[PDB]
RNA sequence: CCCGGCGAGGGGAGUGAAAAAGAACCUGAAACCGUGUACGUACAAGCAGUGGGAGCACGCUUAGGCGUGUGACUGCGUACC
RNA sequence: UGUAACGGGGCUAAACCAUGCACCGAAGCUGCGGCAGCGACGCUUAUGCGUUGUUGGGUAGGGGAGCGUUCUGUAAGCCUGCGAAGGUGUGCUGUGAGGCAUGCUGGAGGUAUCAGAAGUGCGAAUGCUGACAUAAGUAACGAUAAAGCGGGUGAAAAGCCC
């Protein structure tokens, strides 16, 4: 239920080598407006495919 | 150039905003930019505002041209840290350390 | 063309024209020291020792520095007797030059 | 210490070390196994070996010519600067000035002078012949010398 | 007249940190840990000063064993051979002859076959 | 840093007898 | 001076071939164990590889005095409950003629990451016939 | 003056002998936590060192080694009180 | 629990008996270099020895000789803003505790030699105080009465206002 001795930090590196983030590197242009966004999501002005989605 | 850009004290521990750093290691500002605006993180708007800093700096204290700077060292330090007394069962206390740090970013153009 | 000789309780092969370190000697720094004690002599042509030390072989040396080698550092530790004990050591040493080997 | 004498925490049960009281040895802000107290360093020394180490530090200046002697030693008046002149012309800027009669005008000439010291040879110790470079003897101070040292 | 013990017991510490250098983990950071593993490192110094003399002892042995054989006679027979052909060459000159001088190793064995028969 | 002022009390499960 | 000590870059290791037939296991494996470690060189090192490659033919051939070819018996666990199982030397020579060789070599070298780096020179073939001509393979009578 | 949320924090400028003296302020050690560089490490078993030791990377005179760092492989070796 | 009653491989001699000659094998003995104690003698006579013999594993413990730290005198002397103490590296040096010179930080104190006095040396005492690790970015985020959407404000809204 509790360890026996400290683990070091040789050990603590290891276990969190599976920890690391994994960047999205897949942002795609908008086909009008030239805005980078997430790929299957509408920009940040509100553009999907080209076309105006939101009008807001 | 150097130019660098720290940001000290921030509320977010080493550990977890040492995650975000790595991201964008060695990368161009304009990628390193748009990598921290989508990633999902509270450590992304710390970095990226200390980001954002570090170029404007560049840009008005040193030379222009800010297409061609990338980030040649991000390291994050830790900070002081708060302790605070937290109550347990059967009448313990337990100390909570609210864990700071300190961001520090710099940018060159060579 | 290399010889074989005995010089401080352990043999020695030297080849022409080089430095040898062995136990300090009773000789100053700028004298030539004399080892006719040759254990063996090697050229184009193999020469022993049918007798020890051939017949007249001898090596001419010419010493350099008589200096001290490096710190030794000796440790005797006894486990839970509550006895330690440190001592140091430097060996003293002299080079010398083979200058000339005879036949 | 001040403090109580009651246990910080009770003798079993707790996971920690044995303690008795707040004001021990090993514990901070309060201890000190032994103390000092005011003491007197001052030992005991026989008139005769007093006698005898002053006899031998005496002879011994003579020996090494430290020990000069000359006639009554006075200044006309109160005034550092004659004394530091009189002193000047003689070589002298160490010296202690051994006089039979004690008189002020002498007393008061060398009070300034921190490397000039005036005594009276009933006030004479070991330390201040030791360490003076020069001592200077008046004719009736070393004449009561002899009959104190006996 | 009271002593502070700062300077002189990090004098010490450093002492024995700096003789610990290149140890792994706490054993090269930690004192009371590097102070053992220094003290460890001093025994085995002393030790293996005698074990290397038998050490090399034995390579020049396997060495010239190799050789002897190689030329077609036992280790044991050639040493034999030599003492009774009064020949003083130790073993480390011996392990050396071999290696690089065959032809004197070759006279070395004939010199020895020689006494033995 | 600070003794716990209170120690809690244990019981003996096991008699071990 | 220093004691000479081979660099395992410039080692020269030939290649020989074995045969087999009609030879004591042991006899020829304590053998193979001391061409493979380099000790028949002279400038053998305990800690480099100066050894040689040595080819084993005709390995189901391999002879064994007294009752051995019946009596004799290889242990091995599988590291399971009860996973030990154990084969006479008969059962060894139909099912793999070659391995007993190998274990033979295995138990006579030293152990540890220069061991198993010597033992892999050792190539045991069942057959008179193998397939690396192009290293020239001269015949060793041993 | 500039980035930032008329923030926090920071980069310039200026003051000063000094701002890694900026008020979280003299000196600023250790544990502990990081970034960079050299070397080693994904078929190898254990007080993690010690003796031997190739290779690699840096410098030195000489052109062979000497030093510094690392250290494959290998003998011996079960902490302290 | 797994061969598990040669240490293993393996051995029909690599087993056992008898004889013999070789070799390996320790910090034992010898060779070479160095240090220290003790007893003698030739001679130095408060010390070297042209020497001689021997000794030098060690707990409890006894005896001898030393290193370093703070303070007092020597010392209103000496070193020091062309850089003290402290810190951090490097190179020499002594059988040892240590010492010496110096690169960078530091910024104004330090102290020879010879004597004197000790709050004079820390790795342990479930030692005391402060700081920082570990488990670990793990458990948990405190009643299973429950939230959804639109608008507003704002740098940012599941939690604020409507």
């Amino acid at each position: 239920a509790v360890q026996q001795n400290k683990p070091t930090r040789s050990k603590r590196g290891m276990r969190r080598s599976h920890d690391a983030l994994t960047a999205v590197t897949s942002l795609s242009v908008d086909k009008t407006s030239g805005e980078k966004h997430l790929r299957h999501h509408i920009t940040a002005d509100g553009y999907y495919r080209g076309r105006k989605v939101i009008a807001k | 150039m150097e130019t660098i850009a720290k940001h000290r004290h921030a509320r977010s521990s080493a550990q977890k905003v040492r995650l975000v750093a790595d991201l964008i290691r060695g990368k161009k500002v304009s990628q390193a930019l748009d990598i921290l605006t989508y990633t999902n993180k509270k450590a992304a708007v710390l970095v990226k505002k200390v980001l954002e800093s570090a170029i404007a700096n560049a840009e008005h204290n040193d030379g222009a041209d800010i297409d061609d700077l990338k980030v040649t060292k991000i390291f994050v330090d830790e900070g002081p840290s708060m302790k605070r007394i937290m109550p347990r069962a059967k009448g313990r206390a337990d100390r909570i350390l609210k864990r700071t740090s300190h961001i520090t970013v710099v940018v060159s153009d060579r | 063309m290399y010889a074989v000789f005995q010089s401080g309780g352990k043999q020695h092969r030297v080849s022409e024209g080089q430095t040898v370190r062995l136990e300090k000697l009773d000789i100053a720094t700028g004298e030539t020291v004399e080892f006719a004690e040759v254990l063996m002599i090697a050229n184009g042509e193999e020469v022993k020792i049918g007798v020890p030390f051939v017949d007249g072989g001898v090596i001419k040396a010419e010493v350099v520095a008589h200096g001290r080698g490096e710190k030794v550092k000796i440790v005797k530790f006894r486990r839970r007797k509550h006895y330690r004990k440190q001592q140091g050591h430097r060996q003293w040493f002299t080079d010398v030059k083979i200058t000339g080997i005879s036949a | 210490v001040t403090g109580s004498g009651k246990k910080p925490w009770r003798q079993k049960g707790t996971g920690r070390a044995r303690s008795g009281s707040i004001k021990s040895p090993i514990w901070r802000s309060g201890g000190v196994t032994f103390a000092a107290r005011p003491q007197d360093h001052s030992q005991k020394v026989n008139k005769k070996m007093y006698r005898g180490a002053l006899k031998s530090i005496l002879s011994e200046l003579v020996r090494q010519d430290r020990l000069i002697v000359v006639e009554k030693f006075s200044v006309e008046a109160p005034k550092t600067k004659l004394l530091a002149q009189k002193l000047k012309d003689m070589a002298l800027e160490d010296v202690l000035i051994i006089t039979g009669e004690l008189d002020e005008n002498l007393f008061l000439a060398a009070r300034n002078l921190h490397k000039v010291d005036v005594r009276d040879a009933t006030g004479i110790d070991p330390v201040s012949l030791i360490a003076f470079d020069k001592v200077v003897m008046t004719a009736d101070a070393v004449k009561q010398v002899e009959e104190m040292l006996a | 007249a009271r002593v502070k013990r700062g300077v002189i017991a990090r004098a010490r510490h450093k002492k024995i940190l700096k003789q610990a250098k290149g140890y792994y983990g706490a054993r090269s950071r930690v004192y009371r840990v590097a102070f053992q593993a220094v003290i460890k490192a001093g025994q085995y110094a002393y030790r293996d000063r005698r074990q290397r003399k038998r050490q090399f002892r034995q390579l020049w042995i396997a060495r010239i064993n190799a050789a002897a054989r190689q030329n077609g006679i036992s280790y044991s027979k050639f040493i034999n051979g030599l003492k009774k052909a009064s020949v003083e060459i130790d073993r480390k000159i011996l392990a050396d002859i071999a290696v690089f001088d065959k032809v004197a190793f070759t006279a070395l064995v004939e010199k020895a076959k020689a006494a033995l028969a | 840093n600070n003794r716990p002022v209170y120690i809690p009390r244990p019981r003996p499960p096991h008699p071990r007898l | 001076m220093k004691t000479f000590t081979a660099k395992p870059e410039t080692v020269k290791r030939d290649w020989y071939v074995v045969d087999a037939t009609g030879k004591t296991l042991g006899r020829l494996a304590t053998e193979l164990a001391r061409r493979l470690r380099g000790k028949h060189k002279a400038e053998y090192t305990p800690h480099v590889d100066t050894g040689d490659y040595i080819i084993v033919l005709n390995a189901d051939k391999v002879a064994v005095t007294g009752n051995k070819r019946t009596d004799k018996v290889y242990y091995h666990h599988t590291g399971h409950i009860g996973g030990i199982k154990q084969a006479t030397f008969e059962e060894m020579i139909a099912r793999r003629p070659e391995r007993v060789i190998e274990i033979a070599v295995k138990g006579m070298l030293p152990k540890g990451p220069l061991g198993r780096a010597m033992f892999r020179k050792l190539k045991v073939y069942a057959g008179n016939e193998h397939n690396h001509a192009a290293q020239q393979p001269q015949v060793l009578d041993i």
